[PDB]
């Protein structure tokens, strides 16, 4: 879990993001992924920090940033819509 | 053996003796006849011991499922309708039950009564036991809708004294219970004596 | 491989219980505290619709009077748990006039956990938190699908249940008290989820020794949010 | 590999190995010694948790006021077949009236266990009893298996590396038959001491012991009579 | 033909103190015109603080004593601890009902300690229905002890008499006083007594011998 | 407790194994039946594999009434089997009604049998066509079932070896009108059609259905008629 | 033991039970119903084993309610009572059979107003007009005497007056208060209560 | 290993064996109802038309149910036998039990159930046959309905049959009747509609099969008409014939 | 795990066939629902007239009891058994109970017995997904959804069938319960519904109220022509 928040610092500091958010959170969303992919999730937060004028990356841009590459980019954009567990 | 209950205006009335006997020969005085149900229902053992006893709490039980599962207080005539029920699965094997059932209803009061036979009734006053229709004839007497609450613990306790009084079956203590709309109340319990000595004058 | 409940390993058994293990952690989490003030427990909602009305959603139930509950992950095999459950207790108060302990109850359970039989039905899928106060007190205790039940002094299971261990390794000790354990586990909780702590997400589960009864907040519960 | 996943299909070697698969199940668990003297039988197991604030797993636990057992493995088995014991305690005990004789109970064990290792359709059972009875010949020391070929002994270990523990046994079993309970206790965590890493003492919660004598109920004990016999003990040699 | 009931004597009393239980019942053991044996205490110690008297029909009394003793481990070897005088009660009530087509002809009485650790009697009738009162008196002397005992311990249809709460030997002395009067008179009642004693401490036991006719 | 069917539908709908079934039949063995204006001729030719076996042992013109005679398409094993069920389910009709039971009541009952053990798979279906006949209310019968349950009807029918040749043989040879002994002629003169050469009183084995009844015939007549039968 | 009456008219069904349910002595209650709604056109009413009576209502209304519901129309009168009776038939002989004592009261939109009568011996009957109970003797003949079949219902209500005039004269018990149903083209319609003063 | 589907999905959203029922269906004879107010008409076609038969069954896909109540077939036939026995057994044992002949609806919801019970579970093959129903009440009159191997059941007017009638329903969408219960309307229709979709040459009579259904003064009763009114329709229709070719 | 039988766990600890039947769900016609405050209202869309059929047998809408309303999704056969053994069931509550029978424990009825009947072994489990709308408790409005895996849940609005979000996310733009209970933004609302109907044919369209004390009320596609009319009317006020 814990090298992924290694990453996250790797990939956090070598971007412009804010310094204010958390990752373990996005360690949790990350079961089974590779330090390159977490480099993908911090460019697409990127990607969010571009549509919007986002220079201090906010947790909700990394937050759509996994909900996008783990979720939204599986296969298609639709893993989930069931309830049954919560 | 003499029980009665009345509801009216102010809520349910629930009286009783407590004198238990084997044939000739009493047992004991002091047997608590009105078996409580729950803090919104009380039962009566009018007929059979273990069989109000055991069939009582297994009711009792019933409804502790039916409020646990529905989140919700149950109905006076769905326990009564069920304990008809269980009742009528023994029918002829020789059971003695007779009791009467009380509780409050969102509808309001509730009264009902269920007889071994399968006679469930609902009603406004009922009495059972041996000396019973010494009560109904006492409480028929005295019997209105809008009696108050210490005019029916007078009324109700002055005919357990005559039925007490004049069977050689009733007697020990006389247990007097008063469900209202949010839940039962106990009011008292007095010896046969007591009410001698004040009611003879 | 090891497709079945009758097929073990050339190394353990057939893994499908621990299958269903693999199937606690899709679930919301939860985190129970035994403070020798009261077992306190809470959970989390994730309500999706606001057509999806809050209530209709449970996951404390009263099984006695001073004894509450906890799912995870299927909820349907976990209500025939509490029916049963409330059923057994009933017995125990039935024929002994008594409350079951917490700790029969959850052996009472644990002995269907695994009673699955195809012939001679499936396993299950849900792991459990008791809430209770016995003779001992405070009592609280996890099971899991397999039955294997142990005594957790503060246990959270679910989504994210690691670090919610770990870091509650960090902040439980013995001598706690109770509304601090309250607001401990709501921080907890808040670190954990992703949407906004409010009324909705979460709700308590409060038994002690001069309140078994209503293991539960209500509103005061927005008062504890607004307190954090 | 095909053969061998099933019960009933014979391997070309003649081996089923899925009994040997039951046993690594059984390897899995937590070592324990069982041992007797001349006159008092002592079982001792190891505790252990899942976590810190979670307590420690038992293994021994009562059955009948003569009759005592430690387990390791599964435990759905193992409480099945507690209730089948202690079923069978109250079985004769009821119809009988005497206490059982230990043999004739594990003769019964093995052949209530020979079916599911034999018929398709039932598992083999994950199980570390060590047993210590009193019949009218004192104490006795059973040991089990899934494949139901129980033996007897005078003391045994099983679980993860016992075979030190089982080394220590050997080269003790002349001590165990005549020194009484305390030492022969001392004896016993003196064979749980090896299968530890010596890196780490045994603790007060982490261990279960249990004693049953000719005069004595088998009774278990944990952190409070177990601290006098943590104490009167050497350290080990570094 | 066959009959499945036969009487086989006793008498039971039971008097429940302010913090012990006094159980005495005789041991003379016989049937129609035949004594069995004089040696058969119906007293059973159960627990510490609970000794049952059971009287009628005797393999009845001894068939349901070892069900009694076998629930008793069900509970303490399920449970980890000891049954309450009341749950005995609740759990022996329900056993009197499951058998209620084909009943046992046996009276039953449960002495011994509350969890405050004051008297407890729980009378019982071969059906199954129960309380606790102060003392207890079933078998073929039931009427002939009853209201002596309504005269002393309740100190009833007595004018200007106080009621002195019942010491430990003077209740003693009462109870070898009634078993002398009633052992008078009744002709399943002799040759000895077996009392039982529940204290806070533990259960005394003390033999009394009576007359050997 | 295994048969939850074992038949599947294949890719294209049909049935493997019945297919297979009737496979087994067709593969079997060429014999005859006729039917004919007043009763119903069936005949086989029943060569023993040695010089060795009793032909006064096994009989496969069977009757089952004394009205209603019967053969087979198949195996011994088998026939024997599903004929202890027909007889005892016409002594099932005799008990229920008192009165000799009509051939197409046999027909219903016997193939809704045979189409139950279709149904399921832990056994094989039979592989069995039935040739039945009976000489019921004035009008003989002759109805030629299947394994696969179902049932037919024929002025005459044959089954097996050179089945289209002797079928077409009996549509040319045959015709609507004939009597018991030009059915017993034209039913040689098609079990010599594809039959071998020698053919005895104990190869050949008659069995007819007048209206006067079922008879078996003998080795005897037989060797009185089919001693140069033309 | 105790009475109702179920005339048939020519499109109407006049009926009349009564409220008692006495206990061998006293009467335990006065206001007692025996009149169940069986569906919109059709009616039961029940004289028997007081336990019997009950569970026999269930089924048979919980069960023809169970008709209507699920197919989504009312059944003939004619199938009911032969479904009933049907019941009663295969109840008798059995380790539990019931002794109750019926008459059914139907209405068809073609066959019009229908009326049956059942036993505590499972028979059928189609009647002009029918009774239960000891009064049945005393009633039927006055209603054999002044009978018109087709008859208003008000003359129906008149003699139904009378009837009951003559049932307070020569019987035994008191049955003061009787309740009256009804059946018409539209359906069930509770007509007044019905007591006398005596004296 | 030796489960084939039996009760299984496919890993999509759909159901493998009942695909492949209609496989078998549509492989089979054809049949039809009509719109008609006063009875009701079937027509049939008759498979194995081989000559050296006997045909004394008067009846091969027709099946008289209960008393006013028939029905056509298409698809494995003693199965469906075993569906009429049954089928008889549970409307006749609704008679029994109310001197009521059926309201002819719930029989066949109910033979759906039957069908369906063997689509979820039971692990076999279903029934692999749709079939009509034709019959009169006193709620709806005369009724057209069709099974379904889904237990689905419909309400019809015009009726379908597979391959061998696709055409026949474009023919009958084409050729929709309305008001008319004129029932050779339905014959000279009906025998258009075999004089086309049949290949039969020139509209045989041993190939086909016509059996109507009347109320006649509370009988209801079934003509299992002869053949040489059908051989006067047949004349009738090719006289039709040339009433088509007067245009050229 | 495979995608075989109900028993199996996946490996990420799945069971397969459950969402496999929420395809046919899925794949099936869509149906509409909101409670009233006193007026709760449903409707399916797609009747999809054939020409030559009846159509008061393919009826999807019925009742168990006078108070409840049944609307289901997925294929029909299997909510047919669901129908003919919940009104067995309602009808012994009925029996058993005097009291109107409630919504909650039905569903919990039907959710548990398609719960009981998927753990079961070889049994397959109903495709289908029903709606279930009463008010009962002092008229009490309620809709609980199920699921193929057998969940009971209480909504305030519902819309399912192929293409449940973009209604349902319509009705989320539509969720406006401040009208406080004028029926007529009921009616509207159904109007709205339909509206947003993925077609909206105007004659495929079927819609059943029921004012909490009332039958059931099927309306005629000329007063909802008059709903669509009025709908577009103020459509044509919204420029």
């Amino acid at each position: 879990l814990e090298g992924r928040t290694h990453i996250f610092k790797i990939h956090a500091r070598s971007m412009s993001v804010e310094r204010d958010i958390r990752f373990e959170l996005l360690a949790r969303l990350c079961p089974n992924s590779t330090g390159a992919e977490i480099r993908s999730v911090c460019t697409e937060a990127g990607m969010f920090a571009i549509r919007a004028r986002r220079k201090i990356a906010t947790e909700k841009d990394f937050l759509e940033a996994v909900n996008k590459v783990i979720k939204s980019y599986a296969k298609f954009s639709a893993t989930p819509r069931y309830m049954t567990y919560n | 053996t003499t029980t009665l209950a009345f509801k009216f205006r102010h809520g349910v009335i629930v009286a009783a003796d407590s004198r238990a006997t084997a044939g000739a020969y009493i047992a004991s005085q002091t047997v608590k006849k009105v078996i409580e149900i729950n803090p919104y229902l009380l039962g009566t053992m009018a007929g059979g011991a273990a069989d109000c006893s055991f069939w009582e709490r297994l009711l009792a039980r019933q409804c502790r499922i039916y409020e646990l599962r529905n989140k919700e207080r149950i109905s006076v005539a769905a326990a009564s309708k069920l304990l008809a029920n269980m009742v009528y699965q023994y029918k002829g094997m020789g059971l003695s039950m007779g009791t009467m059932i009380c509780g409050w209803d969102k509808r309001g009061p509730g009264l009902y009564y269920v007889d071994s036979e399968g006679n469930r009734i609902s009603g406004a006053t009922f009495s059972v036991g041996s000396g019973s229709v010494y009560a109904y004839g006492v409480m028929d007497r005295g019997y209105s809708y809008d009696l108050e609450v210490e005019q029916a613990y007078d009324l109700a306790r002055r005919a357990i004294y005559q039925a007490t009084y004049r069977d050689a079956y009733s007697g020990g203590a006389v247990n007097l219970y008063h469900v209202r709309e949010d839940g039962w109340i106990r009011v008292s319990s007095d010896n046969v004596a007591d009410l001698h000595e004040k009611y003879s004058g | 491989y090891d497709r079945g409940v009758n097929t073990f390993s050339p190394e353990g058994r057939l893994f499908q219980v621990e299958y269903a293990i693999e199937a606690i952690k899709l679930g919301s989490t939860a985190i129970g505290i035994q403070t020798s003030e009261g077992v306190c427990l809470a959970v989390e909602k994730r309500i999706t619709s606001p057509l999806m009305e809050p209530s209709s959603i449970e996951k404390i139930v009263e099984i006695d009077a001073h004894i509450g509950c906890a799912m995870s992950g299927l909820i349907a095999d976990a209500k025939t748990l509490i029916d049963k459950a409330r059923v057994e207790t009933q017995n125990h108060w039935f024929t002994y006039n008594e409350t079951m302990t917490v700790e029969s109850v959850t052996q009472a359970v644990s002995n269907l956990a695994l009673q699955f039989g195809e012939e001679d039905s499936r396993p299950f899928g849900v792991a459990l938190l008791f809430g209770g106060v016995d003779e001992k007190g405070p009592q609280l205790f996890h099971m899991d699908p397999s039955g294997t039940f142990v005594q957790c002094d503060a246990r959270a299971i679910g989504s994210a249940s690691e670090g919610a261990q770990s870091s509650l390794q960090e902040v439980y000790h013995k001598s706690m008290t109770l509304k601090e354990a309250i607001k401990s586990s709501l921080i907890i909780l808040k670190q954990v989820m992703e949407e906004k702590l409010n009324a909705t997400n979460i709700e308590l589960a409060t038994v002690q020794p001069g309140q078994n009864f209503h293991m539960f907040t209500k509103e005061e519960l927005e008062e504890v949010i607004k307190d954090i | 590999n095909q053969y061998d996943n099933d019960v009933t299909v014979w391997s070309p070697q003649g081996r089923i190995h899925q009994i040997e698969y039951a046993m690594e199940a059984v390897k899995q668990g937590s070592a324990t010694v069982g041992l007797k003297s001349k006159t008092h039988a002592v079982l001792v197991a190891l505790k252990r948790a899942q976590s810190e604030l979670a307590a420690h797993q038992k293994k021994i636990l009562h059955v009948d006021n003569h009759i005592g057992i430690s387990i390791a493995g599964l435990t759905a088995d193992a409480r099945l077949l507690c209730n089948f014991m202690r079923q069978e305690c109250l079985d004769s005990r009821f119809v009988f009236d005497r206490p059982l004789p230990v043999s004739r109970l594990v003769s019964l064990i093995g052949s209530k266990t020979q079916i599911p290792t034999q018929r398709y359709g039932r598992r083999p059972y994950g199980v570390g009893l060590l047993i210590a009875g009193y019949d009218d010949m004192g104490p006795h020391i059973f040991q089990t298996c899934p494949s139901a070929n129980y033996f007897d002994c005078r003391a045994m270990s099983i679980g993860a590396r016992s075979q030190s523990a089982r080394t220590y046994l050997e080269r003790h079993m002349s001590e165990f038959m005549e020194c009484n309970l305390n030492e022969l206790v001392k004896h016993g965590l003196r064979a749980l001491r090896e299968t530890l890493p010596a890196e780490q003492d045994l603790t007060t919660k982490n261990v279960s012991i249990g004693i049953v004598g000719k005069d004595l109920e088998f009774t278990i004990y944990d952190d409070d009579d177990v601290s006098p016999f943590l104490e009167g003990l050497e350290e080990r040699p570094q | 033909r066959f009959s499945p009931y036969v009487f086989n004597g006793g008498t039971i009393l039971a008097i429940a103190g302010e913090d012990f239980a006094i159980v005495a019942s005789d041991t003379r053991l016989s049937e129609g015109f035949s004594i069995h044996t004089r040696d058969s205490p119906k007293c059973y110690k159960l627990t510490d603080k609970t000794v049952i008297g059971c009287s009628g029909f005797h393999g009845d009394c001894l068939t349901l004593t070892k069900i009694i003793e076998a629930r008793l481990k069900m509970y303490k070897h399920s449970n980890n601890k000891a049954m309450t005088t009341g749950a005995i009660a609740a759990m022996l009530s329900t056993i009197l009902y499951s058998r209620r087509f084909f009943p046992y002809y046996v009276y039953n009485i449960i002495g011994g300690l509350d969890e405050e650790g004051k008297g407890a009697v729980y009378s019982f009738d071969p059906v199954g229905s129960y309380q606790r009162d102060s003392f207890k008196a079933g078998g073929s002397a039931s009427a002939m002890l009853q209201p002596l005992l309504d005269n002393q311990v309740g100190f009833k249809n007595m004018q200007n008499v106080e009621h002195v709460p019942l010491s430990l030997d003077r209740a003693m002395r009462l109870v070898k006083d009634v078993f002398i009067s009633a052992a008078e008179r009744d002709v399943y009642t002799g040759d000895a007594l077996r009392i039982c004693i529940v204290t806070k401490e533990g259960i005394r036991e003390e033999t009394v011998s009576l007359r050997k006719d | 407790g295994y048969s939850f069917s074992l038949t599947t539908f294949s890719p294209s709908g049909k049935l493997v194994q019945i297919e297979y079934a009737l496979a087994a039949v067709a593969g079997g063995a060429p014999s005859v039946g006729i039917k004919a204006a007043n009763g119903v001729v069936l005949a086989t030719e029943k060569k023993q594999k040695s010089i060795l076996y009793d032909e006064r042992s096994v009989h496969k013109v069977e009757p089952i009434t004394k009205h209603i005679g019967l053969v087979y398409s198949g195996m011994g094993p088998d026939y024997r089997v599903l004929v202890h069920r027909a007889r005892k389910l016409a002594q099932q009709y005799y008990l229920v009604y008192q009165e000799p039971i009509p051939t197409a009541q046999l027909v219903q009952r016997v193939a809704s049998v045979m189409q139950e053990y279709t149904q399921s798979g832990g056994v094989r279906p039979f592989g069995v066509s039935l040739l039945i006949c009976g000489w019921n209310e004035g009008r003989p019968y002759l109805f030629q079932s299947d394994p696969s349950g179902a049932y037919f009807a024929w002025k005459a029918t044959a089954m097996g070896k050179n089945y289209v040749n002797g079928k077409t043989f009996l549509e040319k040879r045959y015709n609507e009108d004939l009597e018991l002994e030009d059915a017993i002629h034209t039913a040689i003169l098609t079990l010599k059609e594809s039959f071998e050469g020698q053919m005895t009183e104990d190869n050949i084995e008659v069995g007819i259905c007048n209206e006067a009844g079922f008879r078996r015939l003998t080795p005897t007549e037989v060797k009185d008629y089919l001693a140069a039968i033309a | 033991m105790e009475y109702l009456i179920g005339i048939q008219g020519p499109d109407y069904v006049l009926v009349a039970s009564d409220r008692v349910a006495a206990s061998n002595i006293v009467q335990m209650k006065d206001d007692h119903d025996k009149m169940f709604k069986m569906s919109e056109k059709i009616l039961l009413l029940c004289v028997g084993e007081a336990g019997d009576t009950v569970q026999f209502a269930e089924y048979i209304q919980k069960n023809v309610q169970l008709y209507k519901m699920r197919n989504g129309y009312e059944l003939s009168p004619t199938a009911a009572a032969n479904f009933t009776r049907r019941n009663l038939a295969d109840c008798l002989r059995s380790r539990t059979p019931y002794h109750v004592n019926l008459l059914l009261a139907g209405y068809d939109e073609h066959e019009g107003p229908a009326l049956y009568y059942m036993d505590y011996l499972a028979a059928l009957a189609k009647a002009p007009f029918a009774a239960h109970g000891y009064g049945a003797f005393l009633t039927l003949s006055i209603l054999d005497r002044y009978y018109t079949p087709t008859i208003s219902r008000e003359r129906a209500v008149e003699l139904l007056r009378k009837c009951l005039e003559e049932l307070q004269k020569r019987f035994i018990l008191n049955l003061p208060t009787f309740s009256v149903r009804i059946i018409d083209k539209n359906g069930i319609h509770d007509l007044d209560n019905i007591s006398f003063p005596k004296q | 290993r030796y489960d084939s589907r039996t009760t299984i999905f496919s890993p999509e959203g759909r159901l493998y064996q009942v695909e492949y029922a209609m496989e078998a269906i549509g492989h089979a004879g054809t049949c039809l109802g009509i719109l008609a107010n006063d009875g009701v008409l079937l027509a049939a076609e008759r498979r194995n038309i081989h000559k050296l038969l006997d045909e004394v069954f008067f009846s091969e896909k027709i099946y008289k149910l209960n008393e006013d109540m028939a029905c056509s077939v298409a698809g494995i036939t003693s199965d469906a036998n075993v569906l009429t026995n049954e089928l008889r057994l549970i409307a006749q044992r609704y008679l029994l039990q109310y001197q009521e002949p059926i309201p002819c609806e719930q029989l066949v919801t109910a033979l759906c159930d039957i069908k369906q019970a063997y689509t979820q579970f039971g692990g076999k093959r279903p029934f692999g046959v749709s079939l009509l129903y034709i019959g009169w009440d006193k709620h709806y009159g005369f009724q057209l309905y069709q099974s379904d191997p889904s237990g689905n059941y419909g309400g019809w007017k015009a009726t379908c049959i597979g391959n061998n009638s696709a055409a026949a329903v474009s023919m009958l969408k084409q050729d929709y009747k309305e008001g008319e219960m004129t029932l050779k309307s339905a014959l000279a229709l009906a025998i258009k509609v075999l004089n086309k979709t049949m290949d039969v040459s020139k509209l045989s009579a041993e190939k086909v099969e016509i059996a109507t259904l009347t109320r006649e003064n509370g009988k209801t009763v079934i003509r299992v008409l002869k053949q040489k009114e059908v051989e006067q329709l047949i004349k009738k229709h090719e006289e039709e014939e040339a009433k088509a070719e007067r245009e050229k | 795990s495979y995608d075989r039988a109900i028993t199996v766990f996946s490996p990420d600890g799945h069971l397969f066939q459950v969402e496999y039947a929420q395809e046919a769900v899925k794949k099936g016609s869509t149906a509409v629902g909101v409670r009233g405050r006193d007026i709760v209202v449903l409707g399916v869309e797609k009747k999809s007239v054939a020409k030559l059929q009846d159509e008061r047998t393919v009826r999807k809408i019925c009742a168990l009891d006078d108070n409840v309303c049944m609307a289901f999704a997925g294929l029909t056969a299997d909510a047919r058994i669901v129908i003919n053994r919940a009104r067995v069931e309602c009808q012994s509550h009925r029996l058993t109970v005097e009291d109107p029978v409630t919504v909650e424990y039905i569903t919990r009825y039907i959710a548990s017995l398609k719960q009981r009947y998927t753990q079961s072994n070889g049994r397959r489990p109903f495709g289908i997904s029903a709606l279930i709308v009463g008010f009962d408790f002092d008229g009490t409005p309620r809709l609980y959804q199920t699921d193929p895996s057998g969940t009971y849940h209480a909504w305030k609005a519902n819309a399912i069938g192929r293409g449940a979000k973009s209604v349902r996310e319509f009705l989320e733009k539509n969720y406006t319960d401040e009208a406080i209970e004028t029926d007529d933004l009921t009616i509207k609302l159904v109007i709205k519904a339909l509206l947003e109907v993925v077609q909206s044919g105007g004659k495929n369209i079927e819609l059943a109220v029921m004012r909490r004390d009332q039958s059931l009320k099927i309306l005629n596609p000329e007063e909802i022509e008059k709903y669509v009319a009025e709908i577009e009317k103020e459509k044509e006020e919204n420029e």
